[PDB]
This record gives structure tokens, sequence and C-alpha cells, in this order.
RNA sequence: CCAGGAUGUUGGCUUAGAAGCAGCCAUCAUUUAAAGAAAGCGUAAUAGCUCAGUCGAGUCGGCCUGCGCGGAAGA
């Protein structure tokens, strides 16, 4: 809403808090601290579920801390666990590998609140079943 | 620069200018595109 | 490139239509601003995301001549950008005069509410309208 | 290299290059290689020829060779005196008639064609000219 | 469809022929039914543009001579050597 | 030769012979003929490498190891400076002390530990038949 | 020329990591005047560059052809 200023993001999923091995330090460098990400991050994403890769603006001035708010995460992350199988796919589309459909990730891309453009339940609704196709998958909707 | 009968555009910050009355090849991107005796 | 005499006239057909339907119309300068702030203009006159959009002074000025529209060539100068409502009362006004939070004016030359023509001076008396 | 698996004879005589040439159209691709200056090909000046094209185009689309030598040529090598008996072939060359269809190539895009041949007229002797298939 | 603008011949032969491809222009021949062949001189250019398009020997023509319009077509055509130029066009009464 | 299992089958003995000589070469062939038949490859030692460069020549630092044919798990920040993390052919090591020296004046520092024995690179797996 | 050059989305698989910009595929949608699941450089991955309303009438590049240029350095 204003202009470039710090704001990175780099996670593997919401369960690991403040990791290591995939990032570590790599989350915090020029202001972030490799401590603080389970406090202000954890805020209260143990108070719903932990389990989905949500990424997060950073936004730092030269208060110490940071205030960055988090928000709704990639729609790929539903593509394990809501839209059907977490990998394997064989063949590109030599194959037509798996198949989501309509009911499928319709309920699922609907709770976002705090993204996607125009409200019209329809346009912004299969805004997010594209992807579900475009690797390999068939259209059952 | 190297020079040759031959002189062409590279890249596509590429220039053919004559000067005097010889084909050049003026670079801004990278001296090693800079050509002679066009 | 450009585009085709057949393509070119549906495009100001178009906005012509929609003019005749607009009950409003308001004309304002938008330079030197982003698109987290056109965004953020869109999303609070409505929610879809769609509200002020920027045309040029011609493809507006045969817009608003290809309709019954006159004396608003002085709110066609250098950079315009049109906001039109074809449904709900058009006192969005409020929203965007609020959102320019200037102590000024000029940048919202003029408007035209209900087909009735407004100057600049006449942006806030809209703009504090009660409810 | 292309040559005569088998002659009817050994030598033969110098032969001039007359007149126009025949092969002037395509019947076997959509595009190809055709020949503007006058001279001869060799079976290394053909070969080497095909090569960069073929190249050019991976190993999709396919390739046409029009032109053959079926001319063999005969020289003789230093300190030998004039006479003594005819050369002996070392090369066979073929007389190329301004318009004579060169090469040939097919199932690959237009674009794709020039840059092809384009690599392939750099290797000939004599100057050429792109060609597209027409109808009739 | 094709228009195309000619005049009857006045003189035959390779010599007036080649006269003729020296001014943008070149010889034809229009033969069939019953009606006699005719000499015909088309502009090169012209026709040059028109040949460009696969519907010139696809659909009918229409030659207009002295008055006249010949609704004949494209029968057979001689290309240049080497240049993107034309020769000699046969036309059929059609 | 390390990292195999070995098991016996089939066998016989024979009219004279049968000793713990005889059936202790028998073995012997048995190994030789194994190895060489399965597929043979070599197998160099993988080092983990974290490398202290002041907090300017940790990008050069990284760059440095992706170009010796390593492979970045991921960098650790530490005062001023960044940890990078990286395992790297000891085999491939070679001057890595010195070249790392070279464009930190020293600035930089490291330290080298033993990980796990993976299997060569093919290139490599040619010159050391001989 | 001064401008803008966005959003779903860091597209899915692969990978240490690939986010337009190794590589397999796929190439729909979107708010529009317009923006490619992306031209070239650049990153370790990002970042950062960046190509594809004003001014007010001219601009873009293939074909045939005339005349020239470079290619061309000896006692
Ligand atoms: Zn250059």
């Amino acid at each position: 809403a204003k202009k470039v200023q710090a704001y990175v993001k780099l996670q593997v999923a919401a369960g690991m808090a403040n990791p290591s091995p995939p990032v570590g330090p790599a989350l915090g460098q020029q202001g972030v601290n490799i401590m603080e990400f389970c406090k202000a991050f954890n805020a209260k994403t143990d108070s719903i579920e932990k389990g989905l890769p949500i990424p997060v603006v950073i936004t730092v001035y030269a208060d110490r801390s940071f205030t960055f708010v988090t928000k709704t995460p990639p729609a790929a992350v539903l593509l394990k666990k809501a839209a059907g199988i977490k990998s394997g796919s064989g063949k590109p589309n030599k194959d037509k590998v798996g198949k989501i459909s309509r009911a499928q990730l319709q309920e699922i891309a609907q709770t976002k609140a705090a993204d996607m453009t125009g409200a019209d339940i329809e346009a912004m609704t299969r805004s997010i079943e594209g992807t579900a196709r475009s690797m390999g998958l068939v259209v059952e909707d | 620069m190297k020079v040759r009968a031959s002189v062409k555009k590279l890249c596509r910050n590429c220039k053919i200018v004559k000067r005097d009355g010889v084909i050049r090849v003026i670079c801004s991107a990278e001296p090693k595109h800079k050509q002679r005796q066009g | 490139m450009a585009l085709n005499l057949q393509d070119k006239q549906a495009i100001v057909a178009e906005v012509s239509e929609v003019a005749k339907g607009a009950l409003s119309a308001v004309v304002a300068d938008s330079r030197g601003v982003t698109v987290d702030k056109m965004t953020e203009l869109r999303k609070a006159g409505r929610e879809a995301g769609v509200y002020m959009r920027v045309v040029r002074n011609t493809l507006l000025r045969r817009a608003v001549e290809g309709t019954p529209f006159e004396c608003l060539k002085d709110a066609f100068v250098g950079p315009t950008l049109i906001a039109y409502s074809m449904e709900h009362p058009g006192a969005a006004a409020r929203l965007f005069k609020e959102f320019a939070k200037a102590n000024a004016k000029f940048e919202v030359k003029a408007a035209a509410f209900e087909g009735e023509l407004i100057p600049a001076s006449q942006i806030d008396r809209l703009a504090t309208l009660p409810t | 290299m292309l040559q005569p698996k088998r002659t009817k004879f050994r030598k033969m005589h110098k032969g001039r290059n007359r007149g126009l040439a025949q092969g002037t159209d395509v019947s076997f691709g959509s595009f190809g290689l055709k020949a503007v200056g006058r001279g001869r090909l060799t079976a290394r000046q053909i070969e080497a020829a095909r090569r960069a094209m073929t190249r050019a185009v991976k190993r999709q689309g396919k390739i046409w060779i029009r032109v053959f030598p079926d001319k063999p040529i005969t020289e003789k090598p230093l300190a030998v005196r004039m006479g003594k008996g005819k050369g002996n072939v070392e090369y066979w060359v073929a007389l190329i008639q301004p318009g004579k269809v060169l090469y040939e190539m097919d199932g690959v895009p237009e674009e794709l064609a020039r840059e092809a041949f384009k690599l392939a007229a750099a290797k000939l002797p004599i100057k050429t000219t792109f060609v597209t298939k027409t109808v009739m | 469809m094709f228009t195309i603008n000619a005049e009857v011949r006045k003189e035959q032969g390779k010599g007036a022929s080649r006269r003729l491809r020296a001014a943008n222009k070149f010889p034809a021949i229009i033969y069939g039914g019953k009606e006699a062949p005719l000499a015909i001189e088309l502009d090169h250019d012209k026709v040059m543009n028109m040949q460009a398009k696969a519907e010139f020997y696809s659909e009918v023509l229409t030659i207009v001579v002295d008055g006249k319009e010949i609704k004949v077509k494209a029968q057979d055509v001689q290309r240049h050597p080497y240049k993107p130029k034309l020769q000699h066009i046969d036309f059929v009464r059609a | 030769v390390v990292d195999m299992g070995i098991r016996l089958h089939f066998g016989s003995y024979h009219d004279v012979d049968s000793s713990e000589l005889a059936f202790k070469l028998a073995a012997s062939i048995a190994f030789k003929e194994g190895f060489k038949k399965a597929k043979p490859v070599l197998l160099e030692p993988i080092m983990k490498v974290e490398v202290e460069t002041p907090e300017e020549n940790t990008g050069d630092v990284i760059g440095d190891l992706s170009r010796r044919r390593g492979m970045l798990k991921g960098q650790e920040s530490e005062v001023t400076g960044v940890k990078i993390h990286a395992e790297v052919p000891l085999s491939e090591m070679f001057g890595y002390a010195t070249q790392l020296r070279s464009l930190t004046k020293g600035r930089a520092s490291y330290t080298m530990e033993f990980l796990k024995y993976d299997e060569a690179p093919s290139n490599v797996a040619q010159a050391v038949i001989e």
C-alpha cells in the first residue's frame, strides 16, 4: 500500500515452527530474529491448525521487532489433502494422471477472506480451479 | 575490438554506424561486440 | 501496435452505451498513484475490485459526444480518469473524496451527478451529504 | 559421400554446362533450397551442405537431394608432364544450372527453413535462394 | 473475381515477347471452346501479385480485353528461370 | 570392499580334498567374480562444511561452493556474518581451504567434518581403473 | 520523452532451491487502455532491472531494380 520495504517469504509448512534445515537463518538476516518466529508467528497459529504452508510479509522499519500480518496461504497446499493425492504424477500429459472435480476445492478456496479479487462468487471461485487441472489432471466440473 | 570483413548485430544493443567511411559496431553492454572493417 | 477501425468502433460504442445509463461520472487526476492504491480504491467502492478506470480525453470526448452531453471538455485536460456508477445511489463520491485525503480539490476537476454538471467546488458538497 | 555405385565408364570428357536447369519447382516437400548461380557441386560440397541443414533441424522433418554428382573429374598430380594419358578420377561433381532445386525440406516451420538452408548455402560455392512450394 | 485488364498483341515471336518483359509485361494466350486463340499481354506487377494467391489457380478468372470479360481459368504458367517473375501463362475459356 | 551382504546357498565336497584350505580358496574366487559382476562404482567421502565469511563475503562463499559441485543445505546467520552449510566431496574440496581464504583475505574460515560415503561421478569413475 | 508495465500465483512436477527468466510440461483466468503462467541481462533462491495518459501527423519493413561501400596488403 506504499512501496518496497522488506517482505520476504520462505516457508515449508505451518507445523514447523521456526525450522532450521529448510531455511533457518534465511528467514531473518536483515531485520527478523531467528527466534521470535514463534512468538508473533504462533501468536494465533496454534490456536487454529498447523499443517498448511502459510507464508507472510515482513515489513521492517527500525523498531527491533516487526509487524507482519499473516494472510491466506497458497492454494496449492490444498492439492495434497483437499484435492486428492499429495504427489506422484508419474507422467506429465502422456497420461491424465489424476482428476479433481467441481465440488472439490469448491468450499475449500471459499474460506479465503483475505485474498481474491471480485466478490463475485463465480468468477473468483473458479479462479482457484485452473491449476488444479494444469498438472495434467482432468476437469470433472 | 575484433576487426573482420564481416560485421553484424549480435545483441539487440548493437548499432551499425559509419564513420569516415568504415562500418563499425558500437556496443554499450559488451565490449567484446566491438567490431570494425565492415 | 494499434487497433483496427472495426475494433475501435466497439470500444467507444461500449463506453457510450454505459454513459447513457450511468447515474454518475466523476472525473479526476490520478498521476503518481500506484496499483496498491488503485486496487484499494476499487475495493472500497465495490468489493468486486472493479472501480475507477483511466481513459483518454478522446475515447471519452467522442464517448461523451456519442451521447447527448455538453460542457465537459474542461474536465478533459491531460491525464483524465473516469468513475461511473451503473447501479445503486451515485453518492459514492465520498469514498474517493476521503481516499484522496487532499485538503485541496483541483485534482477532482469535475463530474456529472444525475445528468447535472458540477464543478470542483461542489465535490465536497456531495462528499459531505448526510445519509 | 554421394557417387554412382556403378558406371558404364570410368572417365568422361569435359562437358560444358550451358542452358538453364530443369528442376525448378518442389515436388517432394513444402520448402527447399534453389540455386541461382552457375557451377558444379562436388560430393563434399553436397554432403557438407546436407549436414548443416540436417543439424540445424535436430532430427525432425525430412530433407531431399534433387542434385547428384554422377560426373567423374580427373586431375594430374604435381611433377607430371602434360599428356601421358588422361588424369585419374579424384572426385565427382554435379553441373548446377541457374534454377536447379538443390535441396528440399518438409515437416518444419517456414522460419526454421531459411535458417537451416542459410547454414547450408554458406557451404555451397554458388549463390542460392529460398523457395516455397507453389500450386501448379 | 480477379479482374485482369488485357490488350490484344500486335506482334508475336520471341523477339516481341522479350521486348514485353523489358517493360513490365509478358506474353499470354487464351485458347479453348470454338473461339480461336488470342495473343494477350498482361502486366507483370499486377499479375505478379494476383498469382500469389492460391485462389488465382482455383477460382475462375475474368480477363477484360477491348471491352470484353472472358471467363477463363489458369491452365499453366511458366516462371522465370530463377527470379520471382513470370514468363507466360495459358488461359482456357470456361 | 565394504557395504555388502554375502549369502551361501549351494556347494559340495570331493574325493581327496575337502579341507579348510580347500574351501578357503573356494571363497576367494567367488567374491572377486561377484564384485566385478554387480556393476561396480566408486564411493567418495562427503564433508559437512560450515563457512563463516563476513556478512559481505557470504554471497561469494555460496557461489564458490555451488561451483565446487557441492549442495547447499542452508545458510545460518552468525553475528554480522553467515555460516553456509553444504556437502562437498573431500575429493572436490581440493584447495577450497585457500580458495576461500583468497576471496576473504582470510576474513573467512571454515571447519570440515566427515559425514557419509556416496557414489562417485561417472567422469571420475573411469579415471580410477588402471 | 515522460508514463504505467498488476493480481490468482512462490503456476503443478522435479530439486539444495527454481518464484516469468536450469529443465519437464501446461499456457487457462483476471481487473483493463494493456500486461505473455513471459523477451534479454541479472539472483545461491528472492530482489532489482524491464521488452511486448500526454504530445499531434507521420511511421514500420519485405520485394524487384540503378548507382556506391567494406571485403582490397609487395617490393
Ligand atoms: Zn553489441
